[PDB]
């Protein structure tokens, strides 16, 4: 309804720095919950490390 | 006869002057809304500009009937014949 304004969150800047919010448990006794999550995090983070981009966590 | 000629000069000034006053205030109102609309969305400017000229034909209608009659009182004169 208001095309005159576009908040910085609704427009993409194609530059080399990214951020991640990582959710994990406090307690143990989990059947691979954190392990499979960190494996997926490392898999996607490496794409940015290899593309020369910096990462914040 | 000098009253008819002198009062025709005032009639001409009132007839052109009240049209110069109305057209400048009336289009400054419309024009401001056109610039505001252009700022809200520059994609619709060609369409909005055409809509502004469509209203400009209604706004300047009667002001030209007075500019035509006033220029018809300065060169020709329908009141001198009437004595």
């Amino acid at each position: 309804a208001n095309p005159e304004y576009r908040h910085p969150f609704m427009v993409e800047r194609e530059v080399k720095r990214v951020g991640y919010i990582v959710v994990s448990s406090d307690r143990g006794l989990c059947g691979g919950l954190n392990i499979n999550l960190f494996k997926s995090l490392v898999k996607d983070m490496s794409g940015y490390r290899e593309q020369g981009a910096e990462i914040d966590l | 006869m000098e009253t008819v000629v002198g009062l025709t000069a005032i009639a001409v000034a009132l007839l052109i002057g009240l049209g110069a006053l109305g057209t400048a205030i009336g289009f400054g109102l419309l024009g401001g809304k056109f610039l505001e609309g252009a700022a809200r969305q520059p994609e619709m400017v060609p369409m909005l500009q055409v809509k502004m000229f469509i209203v400009a034909g209604l706004l300047d209608a009667v002001t030209m009937i007075g500019v035509g009659i006033a220029l018809f009182f300065t060169f020709a004169n329908p009141f001198v014949g009437q004595i």
